[PDB]
This record gives structure tokens, C-alpha cells and sequence, in this order.
């Protein structure tokens, strides 16, 4: 209990002269509590259960009726040198490596690229399972974005972001905020469950770090009662995730034109909402307005550093997205 | 959930200066935003000034802006309103109130302030 | 909220003239609350995480140093008729089926039995993973049984079971009871996680039903403040589970004599503690003493029916255990 | 957390009958187990009888067993002790008390009963 009391120092999180005892629930108003986050763990499991049903009785018949092959990817032709290079050298050879392999094996570069793509597909799961997972993600993201838009349409701090900090932290918790935060955290914990235990042959990369950062931000902004700006960030980030899954579903259905159009639109929305609106609208209120309304307290630095890390990760993702979308634009012409 | 008592009222000369005080009997005065209201003969109550719990943000009314300054001291659990260059239109009864934990900042309505006070008469 | 209020009817669970409002936490005493069970869900996940570490850095080197083969089971010889029978007819053929297959294929019955055993092992996971899982289960069960014995050694209701019902439900909750119940429920939820998502190629059979019954009993006895008899049941049932895992570990280490001795001792303990002590000690206090001290209320019937179901499942398990142990006794002579 | 008031005391003849009552001023009388104690001239306090909240389980002392019967009524929020065939050794002051929510049933110690009472004198 000593270590927990040291971690939850009231002079670190809350502003000056504000104590946790002032945020206790009474009959006058209710405030967010850390214990309310425990409920995110059972519901997450329930969500996972529902996901299985969605992949069993709903997404699978739709994929079958879409002429999606239920078997595994086509087996790449055997090659000792190619297999050794793939296992040891790299999985995505560069132009120089491809030229060297072509010269060594007296084979066309296109054949080597096709073999590498086939090997990568063989390592990756089957197409139908990915289609079902993308369908589930698309449905959830569409519902969450719609709910977030409907909820923020009436809130007073959407139009004037300074209302996020005027009465902070003495801002009562409503049912809509609680439901929104619990739903988001439950979905992220469901993703963590599907990543850790469902199949441990998956990859821990940048996406895993981004998920960890998102979970940390949601948890410690709900605990600290920074939910008004959290909802803005959540809606802004979930705006562009409803088109990526649709583009993936179109790609897995062998619809070239539809997938290209959907991905171009997704890239436009992603760039607009995570490089032009985020730093001028969300990073404005959490850096400048918060400084002049609330004041400098230690948790401000931590949260702003995490937001800058999120901005950097979004820059990296946007770079990859535009690099891929240039090929789609070229093909569309 | 605070009891507010006002002081500093009285008669003042034209273009004078006055300083109303509103003291709170409680330890929760620092978690509520203070505000002041005016009651002139006839008409109805009018909004004068208000501020949030920390005192960083402060907003007045259009007719009184530039002359009245409202601040607060959480150490002494009190709020102050300094009025400079008074006018005959300022002769009225002043009431001290607090935001009711659910009214948003910038509210200028009677229903948004709960803990009222007796008020003090000011004549110019 | 209406359906929850209908489910938690106070005239159904609690005895007559007792309401939930009388069991609210005050400064005088604390009582078990349903919300305290939510904490069982995060900790369970944490337990699962720890399990992976135990299977990665602790159990695996011990298995390797024990000369346990890390590869898969030996491949059964190909046979179209045998494969068709295994996939369609059955996986455990009887004496008549074995004789018919031997006559049809002109092969010895021992060869057919060996082929069926090899096929079953091929379907089952590798030996090393099972050894690691058994080691983890053995460690946890040993710790839990030791803690339960140490805790019940000083309680007043172990020696006189009528103290379970004298002041029911107005019995305060202590730290030890809370810790014991949370630990047990967390372990069972960890098992449910490892069963559902870790690998869905597993089997849902009698063990799954037994786990569901155990989770239901623990949850709804903690909520209803029937924890004093719950601890007795938990300790009695965890007494015999610390030897089964040791017997399994000995079996996977190719130690015939040690495995036979451990399984004989486990069978003795299992029979003694789940057919002679359980119905005369636990079913005595939950049927007769509870009737004459507390009285007849609707939840009494539900809990006693569940206890009778547990007794039946234990009878089935004991039947299988003794049928297996007869072979071990015969081999030991 | 209950206030207990006793009644029914007085002088009785040898081998008589008496009925002491202990009423509670509160709505939580039905969640505590009642008990009675004896205070004779000299010596110390002694245990007489007790019962749990529902009244199903009842236990007395060895010296008083078979003659004293203790019951309770949760509808009227009170407890009763009927004494039959009294003896001169019973002349003492009777106290009414309740188990303090943490003492186990069967306690016969002074420290295990919290809400005491003034007591009534009985002479035989
Ligand atoms: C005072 C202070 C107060 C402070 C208060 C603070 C409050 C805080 C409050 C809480 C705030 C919470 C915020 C949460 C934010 C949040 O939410 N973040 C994440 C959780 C998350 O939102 C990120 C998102 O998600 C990234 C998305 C990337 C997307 C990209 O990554 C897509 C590639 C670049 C491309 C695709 O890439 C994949 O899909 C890769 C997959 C594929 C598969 O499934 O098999 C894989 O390999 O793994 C794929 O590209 C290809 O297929 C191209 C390839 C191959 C080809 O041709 O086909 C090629 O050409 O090379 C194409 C979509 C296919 C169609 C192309 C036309
Ligand atoms: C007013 C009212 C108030 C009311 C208040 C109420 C309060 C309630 C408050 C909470 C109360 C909570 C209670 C909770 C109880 C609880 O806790 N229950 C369960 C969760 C649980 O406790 C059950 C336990 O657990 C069963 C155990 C069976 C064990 C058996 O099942 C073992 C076989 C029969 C045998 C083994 O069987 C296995 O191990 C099978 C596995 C093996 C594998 O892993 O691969 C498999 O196939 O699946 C295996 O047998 C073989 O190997 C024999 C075979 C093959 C051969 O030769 O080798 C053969 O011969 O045919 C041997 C152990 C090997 C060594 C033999 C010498
Ligand atoms: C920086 C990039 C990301 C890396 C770091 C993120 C790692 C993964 C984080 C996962 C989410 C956070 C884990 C804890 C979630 C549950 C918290 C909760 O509500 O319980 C508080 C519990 C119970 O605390 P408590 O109940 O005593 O305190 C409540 C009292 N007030 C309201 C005053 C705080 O405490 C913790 O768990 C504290 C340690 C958190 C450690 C988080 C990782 C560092
Ligand atoms: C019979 C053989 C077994 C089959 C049945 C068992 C199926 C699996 C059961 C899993 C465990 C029980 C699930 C719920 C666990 C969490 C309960 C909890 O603490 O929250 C109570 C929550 C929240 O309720 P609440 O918080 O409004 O109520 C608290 C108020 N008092 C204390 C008065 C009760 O309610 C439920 O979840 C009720 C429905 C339970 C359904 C269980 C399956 C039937
Ligand atoms: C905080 O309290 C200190 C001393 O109690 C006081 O000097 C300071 O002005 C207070 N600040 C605020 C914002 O209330
Ligand atoms: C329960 O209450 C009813 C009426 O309030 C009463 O008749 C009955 O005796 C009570 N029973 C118990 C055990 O308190």
C-alpha cells in the first residue's frame, strides 16, 4: 500500500491545492474513479467472445459467398538459395539484393519478387480469416465513430476547446462519457487479448507500441479526469479507421478499382485529420490553453510528451500510407 | 454547500471606489466558482461578474466591463469585487453566489447559481 | 437496470427479513461486494502473463535438462483404412472393433493399438508443453493448498462447522478471505483464458463443465457471503490436485515406478477427500445444519443442487481414476 | 449502535417467575445478537444467556440452564428473558448487551459485548 500511495502522489497528477479527497463521489456530483476501469476487463473478454461468433456465423458465410478461397496461400516453388536468403538474409530484399539473387540464380527479378511475396503470404494467416477480422474491425470502428459524432455534437467543449480546462478537475462524469471511455478501453483490451494469447506467432512492432500508448493514455486520462479532451482525441483518431478496414476488405475481394478509391480517400482523411487538424486543434488546447487556464503541473509534461509521441507515430504511419498510395495513384491513371 | 456572507456595502460618492467582500463558511469554497448579481429597483436580477475556482479565468458583463474587477483568496476562503468609477446606475443590491457544480463556465443565468446570500445595498 | 434488479431479488438470495441495504460497507465492518470480483479479471490476465514466463525461462530448461524431446510425437505409419476409421468411426475403438480391424488388415491388435495411440498423441500437443503446463499447475496448487491450510488452521469454523451459519449473513470480511477468494477466482479465469483463446483446437468436455460450475459457485458464494463454507470446500478440493500434476510430470519424464506410486497416492487421497469426507462433512453442514440454523430460503436449493452436481462429477472422475489405477496396481505387482 | 433500555425488575418471592424486557431504540436491533449479564454483590460480572440475530440459536450458562429462557421479537425490536423457579443466588443486577459485530457466537466475555445498559435489580 506504500508503493501505491507513492505512485498516486496528489502533488504530481492534480493541479496545485487539489487533492484526491475533493474528487470523491458524493450526492452532489460523480467523478471518474480508477475502479470503474476494472469493468473494462470482463467486458473486453465478452467482446472477444462476440468476435468469435462474428467470425463464425456472419463474416465467414459472407466471405464464402464472395468467392474467397478458404484454403491457405499458394506454396512458393522450392529453392534452397531463396529459402536460405529468406530465413537468414532478409524477408524484403532491396533492389541490389534482388539483382544479386537474380544474377546468382539466373532468374528474372519478377520471379524472385513473386517467390518472396508467396513466402510472406505463407507466413501470414489465410485470406479468409484476415477478411473476417477486417470486417469485425470495420463494424466496430463505424459504430464507435458514429456514437462519438452523435455525442460530441451537443457537448459545449467541441466548439470552444477552452471549456475543457475552465472547471478542471471539478467536472462531473456523465453516463455518455463513462460509456464512451469504457467501450474504447474494452476494445483495446480485446485487441491486446487477440494479440497475446490467440496466436503468439504474430509480430510485436510499431502497432504494439501504439496500442500500449493508446491504452496508457485512455486509462490515465480517465483516472485524472481529463476526459473532455480525451473524447476529442478519440473521435479524431477513429474518424480515419473506418475506411482502412473497408479498403482492406475490398483488397481481399480482388476489387482493384474499389480498393484503390477507398485507399486514396483513406489516405486523404488520415493526412488531414492526423497532420493538419491534430497539431492545430488538439495540440493547441493541451499545450497553450491548458498552460494559461490551469497552469504548469508535473502531469502536464508527461501527457504532452505522450501526445508528441503519438504525433510522431502518426507521421510514420502517414509516410508509409502515402508511399503506398502513390503506387495506387499511378496505377489508377 | 457553502454559506456566503457579504460585507462592504454602503453609500459612496460619484465616481468613487468600493470593495465588496463575500466570505464563505466552509472548506469547499475553493472547489466552486464565485459570481455576483445585481438587483435594481424594478426590472429583474442582472449578471455582474464571475470567475472559476482557481481565479485564473474571469468574465464580467458588457455594461460593467473595464471598471469592476473580481478576484478571490482561497487561503482566507473569500472573494472580492473592486468597483471603480461608480455610476448612479450602480445603485442596487448585490448578491453573492456560486456555480452549482454542474453549470458550465460562462453561465449568466439565475438557475445556474445555487448558494445565494442576503446581499448588500450600494447607493451612488 | 430493471433486469439486474429483477435478477438480484433480495427475497431470493438472502434469508427472510434480510436486505442488501444491511450488508453495505460501513465504518463498523466490511462485507463482500460483487464489485470486488471485477479485480479478478485483470489479475487473471497478469497470472496468464506470468504463466508464459514460467513456460519460457523456468519449466523449459528443466524439461530440456530432463532429456524430454522438444519435437512432436512420432508419426504413425500411413494406412488408409486406419485413417478412415480414426477420422470417421471412432478414436478409441473397442475390443470388437479392434478385432474386426485386425481381421480386415491381417495385422496384430497390438500394432493397431500402437497406431491409434500414435495418432492420438499426434493430435495432442507436444510432450514438453504439457510438462511445462503440469509444472505450472503443480506449483500453483501446492502454494494454494499450503495457504489454505495455514489460513484454516486458526479459523473457528473449521473445527465446528456450525459457526458457518450462526451469524450468517452478518459475518465481516477479512483480508485473508478476500485474498483467498480472489486468488482462486483469478486462477480459474486464467484457465478459462488458456482454454478459449490460447488454442481453440482443444476439447470442450466434462472438465469445461466442471470449471464453469466451480467459477459459478465461487462467484455466487462470495456475493452471497457464504465464504466460510466456501473456504472449506476450496481447501478440500485443492488437497488432491497437488499430487495429480506431480504424477503427470513423473509420467512425462519416463519414470514408471515414481509415476505409479504418485498416482496410487493421488487416487487414495482423491477417493478419501471427495467420496468419504465431502458428503459427510461439507454436505452435512450445507444440508442439515444450515436448515436448522438459518432456515429454508430459495438460494439454499440452488446451492445444494450445485453441490450435488459437483458430487456426481467427482464420482465420475473417481471412477475413471480407479479404473486407471487398477492397471498401475497390477503392473506394480 | 443500538440504545438498550431494560424493564421488568423488582422483588419476587422464592421459586417465583419474572420476565425481563430489553427494548432497543433503533432499526438495527435485528442485525445484532442479544445477551444478558449478572452483577452480584462482590465477585464480578457473570454470563447468563445469549442468542443470535434470528433467535434460532440460544445458549445459557451452566448454573442457570433449564430455568431461564431468552427470546426476542424483531417486529417490536425487543428481547425477553423469562426466569422460572428463582433462587436467592439470583438476587443481582441484570445488564442487557449486544454482540459487537465481530465477536463469534458463543462468546461469554465482557469485552465481546459493546452496547451495554443501565440494568435492573432483582431480589429473591
Ligand atoms: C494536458 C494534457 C492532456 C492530455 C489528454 C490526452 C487524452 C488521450 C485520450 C485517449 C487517446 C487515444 C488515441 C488512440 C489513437 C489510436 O487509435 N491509435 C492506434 C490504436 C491506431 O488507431 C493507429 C492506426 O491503426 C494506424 C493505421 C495504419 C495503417 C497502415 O498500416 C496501412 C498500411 C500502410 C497499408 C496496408 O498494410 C497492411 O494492411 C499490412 C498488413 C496486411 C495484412 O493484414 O495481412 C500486414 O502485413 O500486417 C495495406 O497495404 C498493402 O497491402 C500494400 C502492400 C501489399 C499489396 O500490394 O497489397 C504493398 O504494396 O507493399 C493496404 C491497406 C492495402 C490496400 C492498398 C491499396
Ligand atoms: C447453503 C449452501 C452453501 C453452498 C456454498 C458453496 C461454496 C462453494 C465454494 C467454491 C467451491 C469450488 C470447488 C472447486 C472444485 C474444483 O477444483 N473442481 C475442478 C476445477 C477440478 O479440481 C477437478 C479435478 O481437476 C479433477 C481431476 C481429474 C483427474 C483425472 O482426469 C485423471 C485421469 C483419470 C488420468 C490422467 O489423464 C490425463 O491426464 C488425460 C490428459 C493427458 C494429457 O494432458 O495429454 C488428456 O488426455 O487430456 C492420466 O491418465 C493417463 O495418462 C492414462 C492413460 C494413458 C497412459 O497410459 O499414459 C490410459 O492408460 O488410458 C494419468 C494422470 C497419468 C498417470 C497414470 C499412472
Ligand atoms: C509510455 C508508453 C507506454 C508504456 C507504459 C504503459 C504500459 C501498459 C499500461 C497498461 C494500462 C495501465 C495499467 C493499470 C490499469 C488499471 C489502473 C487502475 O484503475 O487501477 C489503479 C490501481 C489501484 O490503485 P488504488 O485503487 O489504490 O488507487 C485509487 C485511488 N486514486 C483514485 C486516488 C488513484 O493502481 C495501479 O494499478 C497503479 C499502478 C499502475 C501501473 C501502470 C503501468 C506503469
Ligand atoms: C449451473 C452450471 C454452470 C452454468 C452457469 C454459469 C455460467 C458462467 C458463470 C460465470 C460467472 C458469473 C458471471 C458474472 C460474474 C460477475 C458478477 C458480478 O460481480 O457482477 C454482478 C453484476 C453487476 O450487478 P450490480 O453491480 O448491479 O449489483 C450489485 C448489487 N448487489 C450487491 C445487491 C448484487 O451483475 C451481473 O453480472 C448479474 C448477472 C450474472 C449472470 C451470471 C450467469 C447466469
Ligand atoms: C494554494 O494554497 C497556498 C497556501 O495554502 C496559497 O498561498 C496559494 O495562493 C493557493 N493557490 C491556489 C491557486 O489556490
Ligand atoms: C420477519 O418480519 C415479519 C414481519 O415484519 C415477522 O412477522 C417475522 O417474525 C420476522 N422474522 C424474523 C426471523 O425476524
Amino acid at each position: 500500500a506504500g508503493i501505491l500511495a507513492w505512485f498516486w502522489n496528489e502533488r504530481f497528477w492534480l493541479p496545485h491545492n487539489v487533492t484526491w479527497a475533493d474528487l470523491k463521489n458524493t450526492e452532489e456530483a460523480t467523478f471518474p474513479q480508477a475502479e470503474d476501469l476494472y469493468l473494462a476487463f470482463p467486458l473486453a473478454f465478452c467482446i472477444f467472445m462476440v468476435r468469435l461468433i462474428f467470425e463464425r456465423f456472419v463474416a465467414k458465410p459472407c466471405a464464402i459467398a464472395l468467392n474467397i478461397q478458404a484454403n491457405g496461400p499458394q506454396i512458393a516453388p522450392p529453392n534452397a538459395i531463396l529459402e536460405k536468403v529468406f530465413t537468414a538474409i532478409t524477408k524484403h530484399p532491396d533492389e541490389k539484393r534482388l539483382e544479386g539473387l537474380s544474377k546468382q540464380l539466373d532468374w528474372d527479378v519478377r520471379s524472385i519478387q513473386r517467390w518472396f511475396r508467396q513466402r510472406r503470404n505463407q507466413e501470414k494467416p489465410s485470406t479468409l480469416t484476415r477478411f473476417c477480422e477486417s470486417m469485425w474491425r470495420f463494424s466496430f470502428y463505424l459504430y464507435v465513430f458514429t456514437y462519438g459524432v452523435r455525442f460530441l455534437k451537443k457537448t459545449p467543449w467541441l466548439w470552444n476547446t477552452r471549456h475543457c480546462w475552465y472547471n478542471y478537475p471539478y467536472q462531473p462524469l456523465t453516463t455518455d462519457l463513462h460509456y464512451y471511455y469504457i467501450l474504447e478501453l474494452s476494445f483495446y483490451w480485446s485487441l491486446m487479448f487477440s494479440q497475446f494469447t490467440d496466436i503468439k506467432r504474430k509480430d510485436f512492432g510499431i502497432m504494439f507500441l501504439h496500442h500500449l500508448v493508446s491504452i496508457f493514455l485512455i486509462t490515465f486520462s480517465y483516472v485524472n479526469n481529463m476526459a473532455r479532451v480525451g473524447t476529442l482525441v478519440l473521435c479524431l483518431h477513429d474518424s480515419a479507421d473506418a475506411l482502412l478496414e473497408a479498403a482492406k476488405m475490398a483488397n481481399y475481394a480482388k476489387f482493384q478499382k474499389m480498393c484503390d478509391l477507398l485507399f486514396v480517400m483513406f489516405a486523404v482523411v488520415f493526412i488531414t485529420t492526423r497532420l493538419g487538424i491534430f497539431p492545430l486543434w488538439v495540440l493547441n488546447t493541451t499545450l497553450f490553453e491548458s498552460w494559461e487556464i490551469v497552469g504548469p503541473y508535473p502531469s502536464w509534461w508527461v501527457f504532452n510528451l505522450l501526445l508528441l509521441l503519438v504525433q510522431g507515430l502518426n507521421c510514420f504511419w502517414s509516410y508509409l500510407i502515402v508511399k503506398i498510395a502513390c503506387k495506387a495513384v499511378s496505377r489508377g491513371k | 454547500q457553502v454559506q456566503l456572507v457579504e460585507s462592504g456595502g454602503g453609500l459612496v460618492q460619484a465616481e468613487g471606489s468600493l470593495r465588496l467582500s463575500c466570505a464563505a463558511s466552509g472548506r469547499t469554497f475553493r472547489t466552486y466558482g464565485m459570481g455576483w448579481f445585481r438587483q435594481a429597483p424594478g426590472k429583474e436580477r442582472e449578471f455582474v461578474a464571475a470567475l472559476n475556482w482557481s481565479g485564473s479565468s474571469t468574465y464580467y458583463a458588457d455594461s460593467v466591463k473595464g471598471r469592476f474587477t473580481i478576484s478571490r483568496d482561497n487561503a482566507k476562503n473569500t472573494a472580492y469585487l473592486q468597483m471603480n468609477s461608480l455610476k448612479p446606475e450602480d445603485t442596487a443590491v448585490y448578491y453573492c453566489a456560486a456555480l452549482r457544480r454542474k453549470a458550465e463556465y460562462g453561465s449568466r443565468s439565475i438557475a445556474d447559481f445555487d448558494s445565494w446570500s442576503k446581499g448588500t445595498p450600494v447607493t451612488v
